[PDB]
């Protein structure tokens, strides 16, 4: 249901990698200009903070919008953290649980804590762009 | 940040301003429709040196297209990369100043300046504080000469603790149109010397001899040369939007060029310039890039250096260069050439560096020049002025515009002064 | 396409977190 | 309670710092974080429980190098009401960073020295980094050093000084810069080390083996001989020296305060398989001509004052017969007046490598400080730049333009006429 | 809690009366039958302030419809949206005013009157607290001048608490309609000085003037110049219908607006104005709407702004926002435009942030600016009433219904006064 | 215990005071119902099935912002009786919420207070948050004022109040409603905090680096300094103060009770945990004019009196140490005849967050209310204002219109120069 | 041929249920 991009195929994410972390769930497009324009900076981000030290701090799944497989492959390929399953129903549980209308409200980063609900809600349809440095993941860290 | 705004002037100023928009979006990576697509941090950390943020992503391009004839910049608008300028910032004519340097300063341009003037300073206001100002443009025409000369009056006395600079072209020896080019040229000339802080000079037949010689290309348009100028207009400017060793701005190569106020106007190379053919001979690195630079048949302008003395220079190297063999051999161009540069200043000839090469080369240089090379072609100029003056040639057209019998001779005088001062100076 | 940014800075390349010395 | 405080004006000064503080924090094994998982004393306010703010400001006013600290991996390390930037830059121009632009930047600098300097008393004094023929490396330096001086008048202020080059320059306002900052240098700063640019280009050649150097390599070196300079203050030793302790042994007339430095070794990792360095050769290649930073060359040179901090597992035992060696050569020559003139000093710990780095893993190493009578060439080569320059007048219309007087220039000469005049006085 | 009862006179009153109730109606949700539809809480939390409940559960507005033919009566009845009032509350004239303010107030309307505020009273007694009126009326016509005023004039002594406003269309600068317009305008002048607590003044040729530059419409109908104008009205009111960071209601804005009683007349503008090509093509942020609407070529009225001062001003904020920013460019726009406030008032603007932006928008703000620049507009009307007064021309028609000779002496007496203590404070 | 009464009046104290209600409830881990799963009694009763309901009573002439907290998340958190409402909006005449409409809501409202007030005895006092510019915030603040000061005479009475700022206005007739208050609050109340609004927006531009601010921004931070007036009555700490001597150690005179607040750190969420709020520089950062909270410069004003309240880990050495360097640090002046100026409160709870909200989790934290000369000018700002309107009587028809006497305004500028001449006097 | 009404009040952005300080 939770796909983990490796070298050479797919492989399902092991049960052991969301624990003691801060994951953030990113609701996106594909094709989209501020999804285009957002997916570097968080690659940027994601990149320093993980490298930056010896354990995994943060992990990102990224869930999409998209109508077309073509589309969610395509976005999806170029990512180095881990996806949904595009024909799992979690991800559509996850959209009509927290209601992103499907516009104003792409791209989203929503981090969640244990308990599978909103522990952070944060927004990029704004002139700020020091909002990435802003989630810290020192607050928010699971079992 | 820091903001340079940018306004097109003429009909010449409109087509250069159109390809230095093709390869200004074309080194950050913004699509003709304004969407950002390039994926890289580095490329667009300055960004809004140039362009502006529009909430759906899109970036409109800080430029003023300013003219009176309402169908060239019709084109521009019809054109490729068209769609970027901001509609509001187009400031229409109707009449047309028809080659008349009189009527676009002081009678027919003063009633369109009410608006131009007005667009200039919502945009510069809005910003913290700005940097400079870029004017394209033609010393030969009408309605780039004589009325973009105005704008360059106005926002002077407006922003007097700011820089401007601009990128215009002259009279050429021995094609020339435009049969009033001296008078438009000389009444422009002693506006641009009391108003002005920078001035890069371009000649035609200079950039013919350019893709005829070096290019190895036969019969393409205005579009190549256009290229090479929009290329030049692009390497002064690139350290303001990448970092690099050594770095640069327009001011400070502002202080580092002029030894006195008066004397501003500017030569320009540039180089890799070898054909399709020549291109797998070549093995591109430092001193070919230097010597290349001091090939007379490469210099934008065809007044031969060859016979005056270079008063001081500049090199903004471009790409990944190793600085010992750049500053050495910058040195030994010095030493080499011992007579075509100036006696009275040691280092004559200077450098930077600007980390991020343009895409599909891996190296290059502009090179700027303040030359006494310039006293042979305002002394063209100048003797082009006096002998449609002896007894007053074309003179109605000017004079019928609120002119003087005495503010032409005053030009002719202020001219003189300048050819007087590079003169000196040896 | 067009044609990519190859660069990276010296100082984010070469200013890693080192490891410490006990 | 036994701090130095660091401060670093201008481009050369920011990015010599920022190699510096990388070293000084990997030494003393604290992250870029700042905490450990009282040595550290000496460079490091505490803060909370368990970490430190280094003792700096971040002083410039083009931003451009001084937010790309702010946005490196050395962002939570520094505290951030000192990492200052201006809006524009000084430009290449001494009266614009010290008359006009300077004057709203220092107001807020002087706040955040004097905040640090106001948590304890017995404060050792300043570490000044700065280039000279810069813009804001050059005026700015003066008028922050200059209210210093007012205040805390009876302290020590080390100004590390990059002097331009003999040959290559890279502005016309070299001699411009170089004559009035040190007019306005020589009466307000203690200890002034002499440090150039191309004399490090070759030192990376010859012996480094590296065919192009970079502005980052130069600044490793100068970040190895600071570290050399303060261990005494940090670690223990058999016999150690202090910052207060330079300014007795170095500065024998209240004027003569211009002095160079040298480190050994500087060996790469493929050729230091093929040397034990032993203290009998390191002090060799230390008094060299061809190993010091800055080229003005000794061997026309008469020699005054040498400090040798010696650093690493050397016993007194042969460094002092090492040093006697060295005075019976018949090269390296002392002034008759100065019977003696060597001052050694000796630390526990080795040099510090870093990963990645250029210099190899060695086990000794020597840090020279000394002050000579070739620096006579160095300003007479600079007061000859300025007369051709000044000859007709050139470029003076931007000084005189920006609101400094007319004439500074003169007055600026005849203090650099007998700077370089005391010099030769003195080596008769 | 609160109710706003909304009167509608003559024919212009009528028709942006009607498409007032229109965008009303699309804020809450009101389906053109009655209905509800859009399952949030928000917009029908406050309701009954406009409407009210009929037990089927469709709201019904507290308007109330009146005019002396019933032709334009049926055209609102009869456009969509027109099922939605009551037929009850609509009041019949079965003869018509001819644009005569006499007919309109001393003999035709004065009978009508009796019908009329029955109604009226009706509606208002049956509330829990009432808050106040408004009227949307013409000035140039007979019945929105005369009757209108009649009315206004006969609830003021009735309800002396309460407050009004009244949005007024003036006689238009260039063209007209309704020739005598002094004979209206002026008759009215005198006695909402009077009677009358806010005055909102709305010309015709600046919303021509507007719905040409900025919305780029080729062919303006009232269609959209009612649709614009009742954008404008909804702004005002705004905050009395949805929760805000700082809420502002009538009697919020009355207080806020008036130094003396005298001088209670508006100049109202709208904002943000772009027309469908242009809308990505700007950022719309709180920097941009300030600029946008501080501009002569933004206002309602087209009385020039900066030919005066203004006295006092008021700019209430819609949407999802914020308020420092909104704040510092209350106090940037203070501090820049010294000359164009009035000295002896300190801290001018208003800020009222109301949360729920305009439908389809999503950031805007309406302006309400008490300005000593619309004493041109009286004194142009006042100089066109002096030239037809003193040569007695169509009196006949005013006397001839039972008007005094001695009441239109005392009228531009009134008015004289108006713009001679306008005119002291410049 | 021994409790305390909040009163909101007004648009800015009912959504003040309910910034101040979110943190209160936070702290006490009581929920947005009201019932936890004897500290507490400072803010909270008893009542019935383990629920805690407040000692607030919401007071606003509109209904539009207390229907508002009724339909809102806490509905069950406050008693039905405690929010009163009514149908008329004062709009901001002070003569209208004084005397026409005023007296119809102020039975209700004391009717309210008798009854909480005599639940138990041995209470301490009286907050009261009200806007000055506003019109029920001045008109019915007012009444309140008066008939609580004739019936409870005995006992303190703290008030909050949101004062005009000097450019940015939120009105235009608030000279007017300013000065018609200042003379109903002289001799009515015991201690006043004057805040400002664009001195706030100041606070979260500089210091927490918010570019885009909102009111809600604004409540939060007033939130933290009134929990942190009230933290020595709810938890212990080593040295407490309550508000019974506050006005002992910040009252001088009867009539001079206006005093300024001040809070730090000030600081965001991912800024904060870089660097140490040290209790050195944490006073540091509170005794700067920027970071004052009134846009009332105190550089040329006298620091009359000085109270700081700490919060969290802080020791009793580390607050002489800071206040000892704040005296001999030259730029504020004391007052010549006020040696024992300072008086030091520490409270042992570290400071609660709001979750996600605007700040974040620091260890310790000071709140400064400090009385000064320095409100000098911003009476006489008042005054200058107010003479202009006066002038030629504008906005005055209003205020006579209701049933108020012309020649109140008279009296009033006579006390607001009584009250100016005063503070001239006092700081000799 | 509306949209959704998508304004949230000031004070139920912010004023929300709370997780207790332990």
């Amino acid at each position: 249901v939770v796909k983990r991009t490796q070298q050479g195929n797919y492989v399902p994410v092991r049960p052991d990698h969301f624990a003691g972390v801060s994951v953030a769930l990113f609701f996106a497009k594909a094709g989209h200009s501020k999804c285009a324009q957002i997916v570097p900076v968080v690659r940027q981000f994601y990149k320093t903070t993980n490298f930056s030290g010896e354990k995994a701090v943060i992990e990102i799944i990224y869930v999409s919008l998209d109508k077309d497989e073509q589309d969610f492959e395509r976005v999806r390929a170029l990512m180095p953290w881990c996806s949904v399953e595009y024909k799992s129903c979690l991800r559509k549980k996850l959209i009509e649980r927290y209601r992103v209308p499907n516009s104003t409200a792409i791209p989203l980063l929503i981090v969640i804590g244990p308990n599978g609900e909103e522990a952070g809600r944060m927004n990029f349809q704004q002139s700020d762009e020091f909002v990435l440095q802003r989630w810290d993941y020192r607050f928010n860290k699971w079992p | 940040m820091r903001e340079i705004v940018h306004v097109q002037g003429g009909q010449c100023g409109n087509q250069i301003g159109a390809k230095f928009w093709e390869v200004i979006s074309d080194e950050h990576g913004i699509d003709p429709t304004g969407t950002y697509c390039g994926d890289s941090d580095l490329q667009l950390e300055r960004i809004n040196v140039f362009y502006n943020e529009a909430t759906g992503g899109r970036f409109v391009p800080r430029a003023i297209l300013m003219d009176l004839e309402p169908g060239t910049m019709d084109s521009v608008r019809a054109g490729p990369f068209g769609q970027l300028f901001r509609p509001d910032n187009f400031v229409f004519g109707q009449t047309g100043a028809g080659n008349n340097w009189a009527k676009g300063h002081y009678t027919e341009g003063a009633e369109l300046i009410d608006s131009v003037l007005d667009v200039v300073r919502k945009e510069a206001e809005g910003c913290d504080c700005l940097q400079g100002f870029q004017i394209t443009h033609s010393l030969g025409g009408g309605t780039g000469s004589g009325m973009g000369t105005l704008l360059i009056s106005k926002v002077r006395e407006e922003y007097p603790d700011r820089i401007m600079e601009t990128f215009s072209v002259f009279p050429s020896p021995k094609v020339s149109d435009t049969v009033v080019e001296p008078y438009n040229a000389t009444l422009s000339v002693h506006q641009l010397v009391e108003n002005a802080d920078e001035v890069q000079v371009i000649d035609n037949e200079a950039l013919y001899d350019i893709c005829f010689r070096t290019l190895k290309l036969t019969t393409p348009t205005y579009g190549d040369l256009n290229h090479l100028v929009s290329a030049a207009m692009s390497g002064v400017t690139c350290c303001l939007r990448f970092p690099g060793q050594l770095n640069s701005d327009l001011r400070k190569l502002a202080v580092n060029l002029i030894p006195f106020p008066r004397l501003h106007f500017f030569l320009i190379g540039f180089a890799p310039l070898t054909s399709r053919g020549s291109q797998q001979y070549r093995a591109l690195s430092v001193p070919e890039l230097t010597q290349q630079m001091f090939d007379a048949k490469n210099m934008m302008c065809a007044s031969d250096p060859r016979h005056g003395r270079y008063l001081t220079a500049s090199a903004m190297f471009r790409g990944r260069m190793s600085t010992k063999e750049v500053d050495e051999q910058m040195l030994n161009v010095q030493n080499k050439n011992s007579s075509y540069f100036v006696e009275w200043i040691p280092n004559n000839m200077k450098s930077s560096v600007c980390d991020i090469p343009p895409k599909g080369l891996k190296m290059s240089v502009t090179f700027v020049g303040n030359s006494t090379a310039i006293q042979e072609m305002f002394k063209r100029v100048s003797d082009q002025f006096t002998a449609m003056f002896r007894r007053k040639a074309f003179l109605h057209w000017y004079t019928g515009e609120g002119m003087d019998e005495m503010e032409f001779t005053e030009a002719e005088s202020n001219m003189n002064d300048l050819v007087s001062e590079y003169q000196q100076y040896q | 396409p067009t044609l990519p940014f190859n660069a990276q800075s010296c100082y984010r390349s070469e200013y890693v977190a080192k490891p410490l010395p006990p | 309670m036994r701090e130095v405080i660091s401060i670093h004006v201008g481009q050369a000064g920011i990015q010599i710092g920022n190699a510096c503080w990388e070293l000084f924090c990997l030494e003393h094994g604290i992250q870029p974080d700042g905490q450990m998982p009282d040595a550290f004393n000496t460079f490091f306010s505490e803060t909370g429980a368990g970490k430190h703010v280094p003792r700096c400001v971040f002083l410039d006013l083009e931003p451009t190098v001084v937010d790309e600290v702010r946005t490196g991996t050395y962002r939570h390390l520094f505290h951030p009401e000192q990492l200052i930037s201006g809006k524009e830059d000084a430009a290449n121009n001494f009266a614009r960073g010290h008359y006009t632009i300077g004057k709203e930047i220092v107001d807020l600098s002087l706040d955040r020295i004097r905040k640090l300097a106001d948590n304890c008393t017995g404060l050792q004094g300043f570490l000044m980094f700065n280039a000279v023929g810069g813009g804001t490396g050059s005026g700015l330096g003066c008028l922050l050093l200059e209210r210093l001086s007012v205040d805390y008048g009876k302290k020590s202020k080390l100004n590390f000084c990059s002097w331009p080059s003999p040959q290559v320059s890279t502005a016309v306002v070299e001699p411009y810069n170089s004559v009035l900052s040190t007019h306005s240098l020589l009466e307000h700063t203690d200890v002034a080390v002499m440090l150039d640019n191309e004399a490090i280009y070759d030192i990376c050649r010859r012996n480094l083996d590296i065919e192009r150097p970079t502005y980052t390599n130069l600044n490793r070196l100068i970040a190895q001989v600071i570290s050399s300079l303060t261990a005494s203050l940090r670690f223990d030793g058999a016999l150690n020296v202090d910052v207060t302790e330079f300014q007795t042994n170095l500065v024998p007339y209240p004027r003569i305060h211009f002095m160079l430095s040298s480190y050994a070794p500087i060996i790469s990792a493929e050729k230091a398989y093929h040397e034990q360095l032993s203290v009998a050769e390191i002090t060799n290649s230390a008094f060299e001509p061809a190993s010091m930073m800055a080229k003005c060359d000794p061997r026309h040179g008469k020699y005054m004052a040498c400090c040798l901090m010696y650093r690493g597992d050397v016993v007194p035992k042969d460094v002092n017969a090492a040093v006697a060696t060295i005075k019976t050569k018949r090269t390296i020559q002392f002034v008759d007046w100065c019977p003696t003139g060597f001052k050694c000093g000796i630390n526990y710990q080795p040099p510090t490598v870093v990963p990645g780095g250029d210099l190899a893993k060695v086990m000794r190493a020597v840090c020279m400080i000394s002050n000579s009578t070739a620096i006579a060439e160095v300003f007479s080569r600079m007061d000859h730049k300025f007369d051709l320059m000044y000859a007709k007048r050139a470029f003076v219309h931007w000084y005189v333009g920006e609101g400094m007087e007319e004439g500074e220039f003169s007055e600026a000469r005849e203090d650099l006429a007998a700077l370089e005049k005391d010099y030769e006085e003195v080596g008769i």
